[PDB]
RNA sequence: GUCCCACCCAUACCCCGCCCUCAGGGUAGAAACGAUGCCCUGAGGAGUAGGCGGCCGUGGAGGUCAGUGACGAAGCCUAGG
RNA sequence: AGACUAAUCGAACCAUCUAGUAGCUGGUUACCGCCGAAGUUUCCCUCAGGAUAGCAGUGUCGACCUUCAGUUUUAUGAGGU
RNA sequence: CCGGGACCGAGGACCGCGCUCUGCAAGGAUGCUGGCGUAAUGGUCACCAGCGACCCGUCUUGAAACACGGACCAAGGAGUCAAGGUUUUGCGCGAGUGUUUGGGUGUAAAACCCGCACGCGUAAUGAAAGUGAACGUAGGUGAGAGCUUCGGCGCAUCAUCGA
RNA sequence: AGAGACCGAUAGCGCACAAGUAGAGUGAUCGAAAGAUGAAAAGCACUUUGAAAAGAGGGUUAAAUAGCACGUGAAAUUGUUGAAAGGGAAGCGCUUGUGACCAGACUUGCGCCCGGCGGAUCAUCCGGUGUUCUCACCGGUGCACUCCGCCGGGCUCAGGCCA
């Protein structure tokens, strides 16, 4: 055939609508891109098998590409929400990524993304008051 | 496009790549083909031997149509037959019929004899024919006939 | 100081294709892997020829293939990293298996009609990853109109740059003894 | 805290000021390579301004790194700052100058949630 | 005014480009990478009954 | 004038770090990669005229960022980063 | 008196041909990286200029072939300082 | 074989050469401890100090020149475009190739479609009349990448003798 | 009459304005500069000082440092204020010092034990869906020698600057 993951990467390597390039780095805002980096490894929209993790209301929501529905986008994503426990979510995501050979190279990235989202969903601590060093004398008067 | 040109790279460099001693003046050496038998003679003799002088006789009011006689070789003679019929002849499904080729209809006037011919009879109608082409057609078993 | 005649000398050969063809890039990746992971010099030669410009990949005709198919080469697979064209002068196309960068429509049709086989270079890599039983062919590099003009000079019999051909165009004084001298 | 990294070395802190820009107001201080035939700076006379060279290039490990060890990433909204979710130890968000105050507050709140350092958070 | 405003393109190359664009239009990743919202599209070469 | 000892320092020499250039290798039954990437090793760096490469900036056009903005765009000033 | 002919006269003023031609003078606009000269040959109403070869850059290609060398050695010629 | 001093610590799981072999000074710094946790370190600016430092551009063998231009500032300001040619890139098709003079059509200067002729190429040579390209598996010799059944087959290209 | 990958008030026609105008020349001819308050003049009533121009109050406005010298308002150049240096130039490079003024970093985070508080899944099993067909999700069960979170104490590890 004329179309493959390598061909799609060849045609989308230099520019695509998900690319965000600037000094100090080039990122990708693709939904199926763990680490949000621009590379064949993580450009999930070009690969037949890919994973994406987004925040849920209380846990994480994981989408995986279904290989048989690559031409049917409305039914091309297998979605599952994990809102029980951080460790159970990690276990399920790691199984999803490695047990059946579905992008085993993305296991660490997917677990780290789930951990980062769950950490962000925690309450934030208030910032300590900011001290003054040169403004202290001028504002003390 | 202007952004790919070397003038953009010469910005900030005085003399724009034309040198400081030689300065890109207007026309040193003259315009066009000035000095062909002089300062430019070295070039006009190294390249273009035969630039100067006359050779041969004149033809007032030359009408190019008088000399129209495009030529085709016998090696491409069989390419004038349609591909299916040509394949039938080459494989041998006829051997009782001969193809008659109208070179003038195909746009040719003279038949030349560069290539080889398969041993298949073929009638060729041509205004002109070379001796070798005629001999080769006859040996292949056909004939050439003059048609004007 | 180190007193060197040459410093920072760059390699004079191509290291990648100047083309932006995506399929050519994929083919180059495939043959880079093959040339790295195999001992066959065939793979390295094919990889280097995949970088080459079009004038460095002159076309090969069916008649040129037929010439080299003789003398014990009939069952070898013909490999041409170039375009394979047809030849009207060849009336009978021999049965042949050819892997080429591309084929013209007539060349492909005649090869298939003669009982032969047409392959791409990735198919060739699949069936013969080491290039075994292959016949690697190149087209005529110098058979080009521009080359006829190269190196023009006295007593070199090259083609001059003229706007037209005729008695009035570069044929007098420098080309015959009746007009001073000949070349 | 940023990722462990080798100490940051600059090799130079001065700006490579243009020749005679200190004497002529028509000359901006931005560096220009002197092309003059007699130019002492071009000929590298002792005691003159230095010309920039590739030898001054910073270490590849610490290039584009602010003293805290982070690389600046310019963000214009919350969705932009969310791109740094997996990079809170290597990248710090810098809010664009033309961002409104409410959007700045939203970006700062989201960056606090994500643990991403903001270089220009105070306002 | 006699600047070369228009560009002559081979018809064969025009037809290749058109065919290549048509082929690319059938690849779902390419639509998203070009910025189309096709997450709810039932099938990438989306065909609607001509009776509609 | 001759002979001897110690010492001073060049952008030279030696050792080390870093930048770039050039060169030579590794990297897929892919747990895979801005393969235009990464990893390993060696050497080299003056330059007018001039050549080539890569990049920065400006006016306008197509696509895209579901981009920024009267809760303040652009511009301008700034011994603040 | 080459004087005067509207402050203009060894050929007035105005507009146009006209952006007249100049081998001559002046100028010719961001950065970094790599390479890097010549003022010599032959011809030219040639001598403040050209073409021509040389020196230079870039792009390649060829098996980069086991050859190449501003060097020494050995053997063997020439020269008239 | 013993001291005394200086500068430096690149790399980052293991892998290797090894030794004085439960370990080691053997393919690159660790261990212990103290003060401070802020303008203390550090950066920027102004000034003093030590050493260094001629005015740029240009022509030129040679410029800081008693060589020329430059009082200062803002804005403007100089290798463009067309035709023709050439070589080298990238493309499409390929013994062919080129739709767009024109016609058809159109959501109307776009896009799409069509073909007769024509240009270039497919044959050269001679002033011209004119003639016009295979003895050979399209030749022999020496090389020649790559294949090889290991006996040779020999691309491109070069030199050479032939047709 | 319709358009533009055109120009945008030193540009674009010489002319975006009472521009072929003002002005110059006997004349033929030559020939400029010059756009922008504000949404709306609401274009500053009134008091006071002054001969007046104006100033100071006051008023209009979202805004008067938008006041017909009117959007923004650069540089050259100038005034005041503050700091500093200066024995026939100054500027500048390397390097400290002083003074002034500052950006960061830090003020924690990980784990492991011992108590307190809260919750209901924590394993397992059953059923239904999904899926990469063995990995999950959703319901039912669980029901406190589980699981999760928040406080309090102790310990461990890492983490800033100068030594
Ligand atoms: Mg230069
Ligand atoms: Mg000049
Ligand atoms: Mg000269
Ligand atoms: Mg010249
Ligand atoms: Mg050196
Ligand atoms: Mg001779
Ligand atoms: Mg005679
Ligand atoms: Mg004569
Ligand atoms: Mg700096
Ligand atoms: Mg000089
Ligand atoms: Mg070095
Ligand atoms: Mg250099
Ligand atoms: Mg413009
Ligand atoms: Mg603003
Ligand atoms: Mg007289
Ligand atoms: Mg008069
Ligand atoms: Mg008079
Ligand atoms: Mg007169
Ligand atoms: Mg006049
Ligand atoms: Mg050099
Ligand atoms: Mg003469
Ligand atoms: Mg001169
Ligand atoms: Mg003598
Ligand atoms: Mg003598
Ligand atoms: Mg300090
Ligand atoms: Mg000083
Ligand atoms: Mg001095
Ligand atoms: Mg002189
Ligand atoms: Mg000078
Ligand atoms: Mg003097
Ligand atoms: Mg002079
Ligand atoms: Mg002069
Ligand atoms: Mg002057
Ligand atoms: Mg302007
Ligand atoms: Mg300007
Ligand atoms: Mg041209
Ligand atoms: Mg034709
Ligand atoms: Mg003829
Ligand atoms: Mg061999
Ligand atoms: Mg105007
Ligand atoms: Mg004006
Ligand atoms: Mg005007
Ligand atoms: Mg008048
Ligand atoms: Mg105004
Ligand atoms: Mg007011
Ligand atoms: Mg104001
Ligand atoms: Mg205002
Ligand atoms: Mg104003
Ligand atoms: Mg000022
Ligand atoms: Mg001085
Ligand atoms: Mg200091
Ligand atoms: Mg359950």
């Amino acid at each position: 055939s004329n179309v493959s993951a390598d061909l799609i990467w060849e045609v989308s390597r230099n520019y695509n609508s998900f690319l965000v390039k600037q000094r100090t780095g080039t990122f990708s805002r693709d939904a199926l891109n763990l680490t949000n980096q621009h590379s064949r490894k993580h450009a999930g929209f070009v690969n037949d098998k890919a994973l994406g993790i987004v925040p849920a209301e209380k846990g994480v929501k994981v989408i995986a590409k279904k290989v048989k529905a690559a031409n049917k986008p409305a039914s091309s994503l297998y979605t599952v929400t994990y809102k029980s426990t951080a460790r159970k979510a990690y276990k399920a995501i790691a199984s999803q990524a490695a047990k059946h050979g579905y992008r085993a190279d993305l296991r660490q990235a997917a677990v780290a993304r789930a951990s980062a989202i769950l950490r962000s969903q925690r309450p934030v601590k208030p910032e300590p008051p900011k001290k003054l060093r040169g403004a202290a004398a001028r504002r003390a008067a | 496009p202007t952004r790919f040109s070397k003038t953009r790279k010469h910005r900030g460099h005085v003399s724009a790549g034309k040198g400081r001693v030689g300065k890109h003046r207007k026309h040193p050496g003259g315009r066009g083909m000035a000095g062909g038998q002089h300062h430019h003679r070295t070039n006009l003799d190294k390249y273009h031997p035969g630039y100067f002088g006359k050779v041969g006789m004149r033809h007032f009011h030359l009408l190019r149509n008088h000399y129209w006689r495009p030529s085709i070789n016998i090696d491409k003679l069989w390419s004038l037959v349609p591909s299916d019929v040509r394949e039938q002849y080459l494989s041998g499904q006829k051997k009782d019929t001969a193809p008659v080729i109208d070179l003038l209809s195909h746009g040719y006037a003279k038949l030349l004899g560069k290539g080889r011919l398969p041993e298949i009879p073929v009638v060729v109608r041509a205004r002109y024919v070379s001796a070798e082409a005629e001999r080769k057609v006859k040996e292949a078993g056909g004939v050439v006939e003059l048609v004007a | 100081g180190i007193d060197l005649r040459w410093k920072h000398v760059r390699s004079s050969h191509r290291k990648a294709p100047k083309s932006d063809n995506v399929y050519l890039k994929l083919l180059v990746k495939l043959y880079r892997f093959l040339a790295r992971r195999t001992e066959a010099p065939f793979n390295k030669v094919v990889l280097r020829r995949l970088f080459m410009s079009r004038i460095n990949r002159p076309p090969v005709s069916l008649s040129r293939i037929a010439r080299n198919l003789k003398n014990g080469n009939e069952k070898k697979t013909v490999v041409v990293v170039a375009t394979v064209t047809d030849d009207n002068r060849l009336l009978q196309v021999p049965k042949m298996e050819v892997a080429a960068l591309r084929f013209t429509a007539k060349a492909r049709a005649r090869i298939e009609a003669a009982g032969g086989r047409t392959l791409t270079l990735d198919q060739l890599a699949l069936e013969k990853p080491t290039g075994a039983n292959t016949l690697l062919l190149r087209g005529p590099k110098n058979a080009r109109e521009a080359v006829k003009h190269f190196g023009f000079g006295p007593h070199k019999h090259k083609k001059p740059y003229v706007r037209s051909k005729g008695r009035k165009f570069e044929r007098a004084r420098g080309r015959r003894r009746s007009r001073g001298f000949k070349v | 805290a940023a990722k462990k990294h080798v100490p940051i070395v600059k090799k130079r802190t001065k700006r490579f000021m243009r020749h005679q820009s200190d004497r002529f107001k028509c000359l901006d201080s931005a560096w220009r390579k002197p092309k003059g035939i007699d130019n002492r700076v071009r000929r590298r006379f002792k005691g003159n301004l230095a010309m920039p060279s590739i030898g001054y290039g910073s270490n590849k490990k610490t290039k584009h790194m602010m003293p805290s060890g982070h690389k600046a990433f310019l963000v214009h909204n919350v969705k932009d700052v969310e791109l740094l979710l997996m990079h809170n130890r290597t990248y710090a968000a810098e809010i664009a100058h033309n961002v409104s105050s409410r959007k700045r507050i939203d970006i700062i709140t989201r960056a606090k949630q994500l643990g991403v350092k903001v270089t220009n958070a105070k306002a | 005014i006699w600047r070369k405003w228009h560009v002559k393109i081979n018809q064969g190359q025009k037809r290749f480009a058109t065919a290549s664009a048509l082929a690319a239009s059938a690849v779902a990743p390419l639509l998203m990478a070009r910025g189309h919202q096709v997450s709810t599209v039932p099938e990438v070469p989306l065909v609607v009954d001509s009776a509609a």
